[PDB]
This record gives C-alpha cells, structure tokens and sequence, in this order.
C-alpha cells in the first residue's frame, strides 16, 4: 500500500518557537495530503486538507505545503495548546494511509 | 457523531458499533471509520456511502470488518468477525466533508467506543 | 366507428370572414410585477416564449340573422361553422429575446479546460443568460390543446424516500393553457417541483411547467377535434456546455474509470447541462402571415366548429426581442450616475387572427342524433356555463365580426383568388 | 438462384393496422444506476445515443381468425404478412444532450497556442464534455439488423507482443442490439478492449462499443431479409482540437522535423483528437412521424415478415435532451449550499410505432417449397424456442393489435388516402 513515512517521531520545542514537521510518500499523491492533531485523551481534529488549506477554526499560525511525494506542516510561534500528536494521511485514493505520528512536545528545564 | 462508550466481546465472536448522525444531512456524506490501539497511531478500516452502500475497504481488514448503514435512523454500523486481543482499540467513526476536488476536510470524528476482547 | 364529417355534415355554399381588430399584449419577460404586499397583478408577465391559446367565439348559426334561411329545414336540421381559412398575423419585427438567471447554478465551463478545476465551496452560482431555442408552432381545432411534460410521479409505497433522494418521474398530460411555458432547450418539464434548487434554468420558466404539444395524443384522438391542422418548426443547438454545482445524487461507477490522485484524487461533477441557442431568425423561414386553406383534415373532424368555439394555439419566439427602458431619476447632473437611472425589461407581442367560414347543415336523422349524442352530447343539448371554466385562454369575441363580403379584407381576397369560385 | 418474393407470394385484399400504444423509456444517460453491493439494475442506462431494436412480433396470420377464410385454400396454401407501411412516431420536444468525462485523456488545447505546452506529469486529465454527432436512422427488415465495429484483433503467433504494444486491429460484424451506442463521432469501435486508459471518450461510451450499421453486407445479402428498407442522416464537424496525454506508443520519424532545443527540444504528443459536434437539430431534417411506404424493396425480400417477425432499428439523436433534477436534503436555510442539494440527471424516450400490413398466400409446390426450404427452412416447419435468445431487443406484441378498420386510425387514414382504392 502506499506508505507515508512522517518525521520527527518526536519533537521537543519552546512557546514561541517555530518547528516543522514533515511526510514524504512512497509514490505520487499529488495535493492530497491530510493533517491531524490529537490532544491526549481526545479524538483527532483536522488542520489541514488538500496540502495546505486551513481548515475550519485553525490558527493561521499553522501552515502546510508541498506537492506530489514530499509534504510539511509549519507551525510558527507554538502557544500551549498546539503541544500533542500530529498525523498525516493522503486522501488522494483508497486505501487511506497515516504517517507514523509526531510528539510535540513541550521544553522544560 | 454520538458512539457508544465502551463494548466487551469474548475472543473468536463478532461485534457491533453503532454511530449516529445528527445535525447534517446523513445521506450526503460517507462515513470513515478508524482503529486507535494506544501504542501505534490511527489505522483507517473503510468507508461506507450510505446513499448507494458503495464501500472501500483497507486490504488489511477485508474479510474482518463490514460496513453498512440505516438511512431511516441515520445510523452508521460496522461489524467486526474473530475477535481476538488485537482487535481490543478505541474505534472511531467520522465525517467526511466532501463538496468538491478541492473542499473536502474528514473534520469531525464520534467519541469512539473501546472494544475490549476478554 | 367514427366517421368523417363530411358524411353526416352538408357544405353550404355561404361563407363569412371574422377577424380580430389587432390584438396586443405588454408585459414583463420573465415575470409579472406586483405589489409586495398584495397579490394583484400590476403589470403581466409577456414572453415570446409563452404558449398563446386563443378560444374564438363564433355566434351560433341557429340563432344568427341571416338576410335568406330558404338554403335549409329549420326542423329537419341545424347549423354548424366550418373553418376553412386561417391567417395568423403577427406584427413585430423579428428579433432574438434572452433570458437568464442572477444565480444560475453553474459550476465551471467544460467545454475546455486547462486544469482541473477548483473545488465547489458554497454557492458558486453565476449570472449567466441564454437565447432560447427557437420555436413557431400553430394548432388549430375544436377542443383545446394537450400537451406532456415531466412532472414528479407519485413514489411506490416501500423504501422510504430518504431526502433528497432522485424524484420519480411521470409523463403528464396538461390542457395548454394561454400563458403556458414553451420547451426553451431543457425539455419539457415541471421544474417547480423537479428542481429544488430554484436556480437550474434563468427565472422564466425557474418555477413554471415548459410543457410540449402532445402531437401524437392529439392525433390519435378518435374524433379528431383537439387539432384538425398545425404548423410546427423548432430549431436548436448547444452554444455553452457546462457543470452543474451540488453534491452527487448517483456516484459515478468506478468501473468506468480509474482513479485519480492529488488534484484528480476527487471526481468533478459530471452532472453536464448544455445552454441551448436557437440560431438565426429569418423571414423566408416564417410560418405566419400566410393564409392556412383547411380544406382536407388528417381527422375525422373535418374542421367543424361544433359549439362554434374554435382554438387557436400559437408559440412565435421569432420577435421574442425584449426592450429595456430606463428613466432617470433627476435630470440635472451632466456625469452618469448608475444609479441615477432605474432599468426596467418590457416585451410586446402583436397579433391579428382572421378566418373565413363555411356554412354547413346537418339533418337530424335517428342515427345522426345516436351519432352526434355519442360523440359529444353538449351538442344537441345546446341546439334547439362554461365547461373549462378550470382552465384560462385568450378570450375571443367574434360574434359581431362576421361579414358575408370577403371581398372587402385582405384574407377574402385571398381566398376567392384561391378558390376561384 | 434468389429471386423477388413478388414470384412466389400472392397478394390478397386484406389490409390491418396494429401500433404500440405508446412505449416510454426513463433512465440516466450515461450508465445504470444499481446497488452496489448489488448487480440488479435500480435504474437503466437510457439515452439518446443508443441504438432502439424493436422486436415486433405478429399474430400468425394463419392461426389468425378472419371473418371470411374463402380468399385462399389453407391445403394447398399458406399465408404471411406483409409490412407496407410504418410511421416512427416520436414524442419529446427536438433538443440536444451532451456528454462527459470527470478525467478524460486530454493534455493541451492544440487548436492555437501562444508558447510551447509545458510537461505532462502525472495524471493532466480534465472534466470535459461535449456534443456528439448528430443522427437520424431507421431499418426495417424480418431479421435483426446487423453492425460493424473495430475490435482488437487476434495476434500473430511471433513476436511476443510486448505489453503496451498497440493492439491489432480487425472490423468485427455483429448483431445490433436494443441498448447498444451508435457511432457519436469517436468512430464505430470497441473502446473497452481498445483503450486500457478508460478516460478517452465520456462515460456513456467510456466502456461500450459504438457499432455502425453494415449497410454494405446487409444489400448484399442474398435474400435481403435484414433490411428491406431504410432511412440514415449522420453530420458532425470538429468543434476542438485537442492533444493525448500518455506516453509515445509510436514515434514520430526524425525525417519528418527539424530538432527542436531549449522548450522545443522535447517533441509534444502528436497523438491529436478532435471533439465532435453534431449541429443545430430541426424540424425540416425529420425523418420521423412521417409514414414510409414499402412498396419497391430494392432487395428481393418485398417486405414479407418470415416468421411473422418484424424489425424496427431506430437511433435519434435530436431528441436528446438530459434533464438535471435535484432534491433538497433540508427545506429549511434560506441560504444556498451545494451540500444541501443532490443532484441528479435523467432523460426520457418517446415512441410510437404503427404499421399497415397486408395479407399474402403462398400456395405450397414443389418448387416454392425447396426454395423457402433452402432460405429458411424454420418457414415450412413452423408452419402447418427463440433462435436469437442469446441477443436482447425491446420485445413488441401486436397479436392483439391487429385491426381491419384502418379508417379509424391516423396511418390507417393516410394510407387508404395515400393508396386511393
């Protein structure tokens, strides 16, 4: 099937701080790519669809780009309740895949 | 997307889950339906059109779940068979918005119910 | 079995010309002005689309003044009016109409596109507008016209229609009514309650019935009294082709084609709908202003006016042209203002029927009155109120416009040239 | 030795009139809509461009019950009807459909460019529709019609055809059956087995095979019973040019081009097609609801129906007019949402079909008997299962349609009128 490898799995950053987290496909999904992020204990919300338009009640702090196999969603200036799990998923075809999932997490001494 | 909160299966039985629509018009969208196990990510099962009962199914879970629906209650069901411990998940159902090629979010996900096999 | 008039209906020799003075009709193209918090109607609704039913009164025979009454038996027979000559006027100059809609569901063009389109957000409607199909028709008969059309047809009682579930369809017979809606290059149907959406076709016919005449109905019809002769010439073809916005009613079986991705990944709708464009108008092409000779009918009935009543059905949309008319609102300022000037859309039609018609007698034997009695008892009942009050027609008075001297009109000539004798 | 059924079979006096009340066709244009889980068809595939064979079937005139049976000799002799007339009424308003492809195979507009194309990547297709080619047909004959259409050929045993070799090609003879697409301007072919892409032509042909009428082989046929008559009008014109994504299956010869460098340096598909375009429809073009009279047969089967069959083959394309109709999901909002709206697409068929037949004797010799043997020996055993059960056409009953009274019918009348005694 087709394979959608996502990373960082895990990320550590600061309030304030811009990060980057990316998914490359095995082959060819042109704009059709998918964004998630799941709170702990919460079901997962959609951020972005068809790459990089901003779904309803997203920060426009949140930004997703890219085209064809290699896709990122930027983050930029994190506030506290941005801390979680993302996921991507293609949407371009069945079967529907997921990345690997990103922990976002928030820096302490 | 209202879900029941949890169901106890015996290994090798079937189980049912229900999710029932409100506040949209049912018939003009499909239902996805997702696996959550708590220590890998979220797994896509299929997809069901109520309208016509046109389904697409993860190769993984071909022979294992089935997908329907009851456009009178507006509810969504899907079935699973041979229960055994790794099929014990949090299963979700949810909406998919689709208006055309290019507005389209799956945006709204049920509460989930936790299938345990015991 | 039915027979032909001419069997049980005498020919006199005595024939008599009627004719409207010039009848004319203003209004609105697309639909009637009223007062919003009234009902009544301010100014009417006058297309070159719209179906012209004309009820021409005829006096009766029986109790008309004739100068002699030896050519018949006042007690063996009665009298009957037999149209033999028709002249449809028609008095505008030729012209093309257009009609539209402000919100006109219309996705994109898919005539040619370069890339795949966007993505249906909410209301992607557009103004867009169309010049109609063209169409030039006349039925003449006894009876009002029928016509078909597609309406809603009633659901089987079982699986319980889930909204917005595809509306059954049913082939409907209408009587065509004066002021009736004409096919316009979507086909003939109810889009009142086959179309939601109120925005599938420009405002016109949005909420109205386009019904078509139901040719072989009419003809079939054992009497014949309905249409004993009609002209029709229709013309169309596909100017714009174009998607329709909405969400899938039927999936697109995936048997048919291989799935896309990215941009592809999601099927474009492929509900198309064409905008038709009737071409051309043209005199040489023109089926009016020409004199019609009754002479041999297809039916039964041989073009006799029985209840002296006669039916005139027309449809020209070859002098559809609509007239915009502006006022200003002050006469001063020397610089265009927009909105200094209120726009306004009017539409006349200009008709003038006239006919020449033969005397005929017919003795009351047994099997005639058995006959006649069968066929349509009204008949004899009247001899020695109205039955369509339901329905609504130009009415049409000639009982003081016939005239025993051909000679003195335009279709008289005619017709004595043509006839000869 | 074949010769005209003029030879062997005696015409008699007696002439009946038979004609389907009214058939009706509803469906969506371009595929059948079913269950998916499912294959029953909920709702037929019913368009303008498919092929119509009617079956007709007819009393067996000697099982037939005559009021006077003294006109032949039922020892030595047999009878059969003759078909000598035929109106193919049609009842919808004249009207253009169109047809599309969410992902059809089409690259760049190549009818004029202002600077060399860019690259194909990865899927260039688009949502596009079009107008087929417009026509008009009707055969008649006592044996089902018969088509030809390009197929995939069988391959020479060499040369291991290496995948996406371009498959051979062989012009197929088939039987034409009621459902099956006409030629719409993409030629007579087999688009499923010719085209693995699935995305060059609209969907309503997307996976069918659009047959031509073999009128060559049907002349030639030595008996003449597939066709004693027929009707055919086609016209189309190029309204685009477009270009085909994919990959070169063919390449274009060097000797036939200077190299291009920079842009140009890459030659561009070369694989052109155009987009058809039926024109304007009309009235005056209509080869319907216009009685056709079998007098002469060119073949020498004179319209004698073998088996007391009949075929009707009909294809009309200037009735083709789709009609869009949505459902609301909710008749709440005041405001429009392409979600709150499914929509939908339906077209409608209408016929009529009516004959006059006329009664033959064939008195059984020796001679008569080897002949009709030899052409068809079914004759002789039937008289004193279904042959082409595999085939499916709109099966037509008229035994109980017969009727001596041709007065009382509209081609009846025509007919005595048209045949005077």
């Amino acid at each position: 099937d087709i394979v959608m490898t996502q990373t960082p799995a895990s990320l550590s950053a600061s309030v304030g701080e811009t990060v980057t987290i990316t998914c490359r496909a095995s082959e060819n999904i042109y704009s059709y790519l998918a964004w998630y992020q799941q709170k702990q204990g919460k079901s997962p919300q959609l951020l972005v669809y068809n790459a990089e338009t901003l779904a309803e009640g997203v920060p426009s702090r949140f930004s997703g780009s890219g085209s064809g196999t290699q896709f990122s969603l930027r983050i930029n200036s994190l506030q506290p309740e941005d801390f979680g799990s993302y996921y991507c998923q293609h949407h371009y075809v069945s079967p529907l895949t997921f990345g690997a999932g990103t922990k976002l997490e928030l820096k302490r001494a | 997307l209202q879900q029941s909160g949890a169901e106890l299966a015996r290994p090798g039985a079937s189980v049912k889950l229900s999710c029932k629509a409100s506040g949209y018009t049912f018939i003009s969208y499909w239902m996805q339906w997702v696996k959550q196990r708590p220590g890998q990510g979220l797994e896509w099962i299929g997809a069901i059109y109520p309208g016509d009962g046109a389904t697409r199914y993860t190769q993984k879970f071909k022979g294992k779940a089935t997908l329907t629906a009851d456009k009178s209650s507006s509810t969504a069901y899907m079935q699973l068979s041979s229960l055994t411990s790794e099929d014990s998940a949090v299963y979700y159902c949810a909406r998919p918005s689709y208006y055309d090629y290019d507005v389209t979010w799956f945006a709204y996900w049920g509460q989930g119910t936790l299938v345990t096999v015991s | 079995a039915v027979v032909s008039t001419d069997e049980y209906v005498a020919r006199t020799n005595i024939y008599y010309h009627a004719g409207t003075s010039r009848l004319l009709a203003v209004g609105h193209p697309y639909f009637p002005i009223k007062k919003p918090n009234n009902n009544k109607i301010l100014v009417p609704k006058v297309s070159g689309l719209q179906y012209r039913v004309f009820r021409i009164h005829l006096p009766d025979p029986n109790k008309f003044g004739f100068p002699d009454t030896s050519f018949y038996n006042p007690d063996t027979q009665r009298l009957v009016w037999a149209c033999v000559g028709v002249e449809v006027g028609r008095g505008q100059p030729l012209g093309v109409g257009i009609s539209g809609h402000p919100l006109l569901n219309k996705l994109d063009d898919t005539e040619n596109a370069s890339a795949y389109a966007a993505n249906a957000g909410v209301d992607n409607r557009e103004c867009i507008s169309m010049d109609y199909k063209q169409t030039q028709l006349c039925l003449i008969g006894c009876k009002p016209p029928i016509g078909e059309h597609w309406g809603k047809g009633s659901p089987c009682t079982q699986v319980a229609v889930q909204p917005g579930d595809c509306p059954p369809l049913e082939l409907i017979n209408t009587v065509i009514q004066d002021g009736d809606m004409v096919d316009t290059g979507f086909g003939a149907m109810d889009f009142t309650t086959l179309q939601a959406n109120k925005s599938e076709v420009p405002l016109d016919i949005c909420t109205s019935i386009c019904k078509y005449p139901d040719y072989i109905k009419m003809v079939s019809e054992p009497y014949g009294d309905s249409l004993f002769f009609y002209l029709r010439r229709e013309q169309m073809f596909v100017r714009h082709l174009f998607n329709r916005a909405g969400t899938v009613g039927e999936n697109v079986p995936d048997d048919l084609y291989i799935k896309g991705s990215g941009s592809t990944a999601n099927l474009a709708s492929s509900n198309y709908f064409p905008t038709p464009s009737g071409s051309m108008v043209t005199s040489d092409a023109q089926i009016f202003n020409k004199p019609y000779w009754l002479q041999r009918a297809q039916g039964h009935n041989n073009g006799i006016c029985w209840g002296n009543q006669l039916f005139v059905t027309v449809v020209d949309t070859t002098r559809s042209t609509n007239m915009s008319l502006c006022a200003a609102i002050s006469t001063s300022e020397t610089t265009y203002k927009n909105t200094n000037f209120k726009e306004y859309l009017r539409h006349g039609e200009e008709y003038d029927l006239q006919f020449i018609f033969q005397l005929c007698k017919i003795t009351l034997t047994a099997d005639v009155m058995t006959y006649i009695h069968s066929m349509n008892s009204t008949i004899l009942e009247d001899w020695n109120e109205d039955p369509l009050k339901k329905y609504t027609f130009w009415e049409v008075n000639l009982k003081e416009k016939f005239s025993a001297d051909l000679d003195q009109f335009p279709l008289g000539r005619k017709f004595l040239l043509q006839l000869g004798l």
